[PDB]
């Protein structure tokens, strides 16, 4: 009753989830449970809106595939389905970001990704422009430049 | 000295056995194969295949097509598409099929199907003669 | 929620017993898959023993190439169609690197669907209905017919299948397939007797059909075994999921009982 009553009082909610923090992702924001009253194409611009909705849609499709992937293996999916799974795992990793105040117990350097860099990076990941790098390249980076720099450092 | 391997897609009649002489109905004539035979490879036409064992007994199969191959090491491999022992057949069905094919031949006119018919006739003639 | 938990648990139980049934059926087909291999294995190897003994090496100076890949029409096999796909892709890459005009042929709906998108131009003919029934020589003869009656004289070729090694192990293998001119011009073929272009042509065609049959009889056994193992793993995965759901269900059941008790005692204690 307490948080379910608070929900109505807020203009923007960010719902951290334990199932995500236990994936190592941080911040543990749940991308499929956080909402905002300004996520509207007439406010944040049609480009930002389309990018956000595409990210949410692909993550929701991966969440739907979860049980098939868990039981009936990964190599029993459609090629399009494997594409969405790979892209969605990449997006999951990319949504994480190291914090300047979390560098005391992690060591990594805190990043501050401007809005344009985020929109561009997610445009590019949606468009499959990085289906060759391992998903591991996106975990705990700054903008997409650092993602590809790490992916090159992976060898 | 002769390592024989008579086989069919679904059955192995001989394998690495030691026979004395095998007679095959090659598409370019019949011929016999004993040890140390000159190396050759040939394709078969419907006919008997008599395999002579060392003791002297003879196993008389019938093969419709396939490939015989005798190699430098006196190792013979005979693969047959349909290798039936002679008992599983009969003269009446063969003769009737022969008549049907001859009739279709004297009825047909196109070279492709005419050749098909003549092949069927050859198989059936070889059948009737090979049985009895 | 107790009810939705029961719903999801029943769903997972359903697919779990489904995979159990399918695993036992796959094992029942692995029986008669391993039996009909031994005679067919002897037959195919007897076919190849010539090329092996005469030691033909094929030409490394020609371009027109044929790539046959054997698979089935049924999924759930595991890493079968993926393995054939990867081998065919790698070899298409390697060969087209040397400018060799490569054409493709796929025995099985799965491999054709997997390779058709990235490789559509490099493609002549595919085949279906393979996998439901244990393959027989009639099938291989039909395939050889279709391959010869294609207007494409391959100077070399290779078939790629899944050589069945054991109930747990299979190796994606690739057998070579020479053409008339290869065996003809092979100097080591000078010691073979009563040989001319016609006999060699007939023997070439018959060996093509033979090796296709051999690949089919190997791939079917490999696929049955792989499907058995994959369905076993899926059953164990669903069993673990069922244990998780049972834990959650017991938790929710306790919660519901406690909540209803609190409702009762609070509605009674207001008097």
């Amino acid at each position: 009753p307490a948080p379910a009553t608070t929900f109505a009082h807020l203009d923007a909610t960010t719902v951290l989830s334990r199932a995500i923090a236990e994936l190592g992702i941080y911040p543990a924001v749940d991308p499929l449970d956080s909402t905002s009253r300004i996520m509207d194409p007439n406010i944040v611009g049609s480009e930002h809106y389309d990018v956000a909705r595409g990210v949410q849609k692909i993550l929701q499709d991966y969440k739907s595939l979860q049980d098939i992937i868990a039981i009936l293996g990964m190599d029993e999916l459609s090629e399009e389905d494997k594409l969405t799974v790979s892209r969605a795992r990449k997006i999951q990793r990319f949504l994480s970001q190291p914090f300047q105040v979390a560098e005391v117990f992690t060591g990594h350097m805190g990043k501050l990704v401007p809005l344009k860099e985020t929109i561009k990076g997610f445009q590019q990941i949606l468009a499959g422009e990085y289906d060759h790098l391992p998903e591991q390249a996106f975990y705990m980076v700054g903008p997409i430049e650092e993602a590809v720099a790490k992916a090159d450092k992976l060898a | 000295q002769m390592s024989f391997t008579f086989a069919s897609p679904t059955q192995v009649f001989f394998n690495g056995a030691n026979v004395r002489q095998v007679d095959v109905p090659t598409l370019t004539g019949a011929f016999g194969i004993l040890a140390a035979h000159v190396p050759t490879l040939q394709v078969l036409r419907p006919g008997l295949v008599v395999v002579h064992a060392e003791d002297g007994t003879t196993s008389k199969y019938f093969v419709s097509s396939g490939s015989i191959a005798v190699n430098a090491d006196s190792s013979v491999q005979l693969l047959a598409e349909e290798a039936v022992t002679l008992d599983m057949l009969d003269l009446g069905a063969a003769k009737a099929n022969l008549e049907k094919a001859q009739a279709e031949l004297v009825g047909t006119a196109d070279e492709a199907t005419r050749a098909e018919i003549q092949i069927r006739i050859e198989a059936n003639e070889a059948l009737v003669k090979a049985l009895e | 929620t107790l009810k939705d938990i029961t719903r999801r648990l029943k769903s997972i139980k359903n697919i779990q017993k489904i995979t159990k049934s399918m695993k036992m059926v796959a094992a029942a087909k692995y029986a008669r898959a391993e039996r009909e291999l031994k005679p067919a294995r002897i037959y195919g190897l007897g076919s190849l023993a010539l090329y092996e003994k005469a030691d033909i090496k094929g030409p490394e100076d020609k371009k027109k190439h044929l790539l046959i890949g054997v698979s089935s029409d049924r999924g759930l096999c595991g890493a079968i169609h993926s393995s054939i796909a990867k081998q065919m892709k790698s070899e298409v890459a390697t060969l087209t690197a040397a400018g060799k005009e490569v054409m493709l042929v796929g025995i099985g709906d799965k491999i054709r669907g997997i390779l058709y998108r990235t490789h559509s131009d490099q493609f002549l003919v595919a085949f279906k209905e393979v996998g439901r029934k244990p393959p027989t020589f009639g099938d291989a003869s039909v395939i050889a017919l279709e391959l010869l009656n294609s207007g494409y004289e391959f100077d070399e070729g290779s078939i790629i299948f899944n050589k069945f090694r054991s109930v747990i192990s299979y190796k994606t293998e690739e057998k070579p397939i020479f053409s008339l001119n290869t065996v003809a011009s092979a100097d080591s073929m000078s010691i073979y007797d009563d040989i001319d272009a016609d006999v060699l042509q007939n023997y070439q065609e018959y060996n093509l059909a033979n090796i296709i049959y051999y690949s089919l009889k190997e791939s079917t056994t490999s696929e049955q075994s792989a499907r058995m193992t994959a369905m076993d793993n899926a059953s164990k995965n669903a069993s673990e999921m069922i244990d998780k759901l049972t834990l959650t269900f017991n938790r929710t059941r306790q919660a519901v009982i406690t909540k209803e008790l609190i409702e009762i005692i609070s509605g009674a204690a207001a008097l």
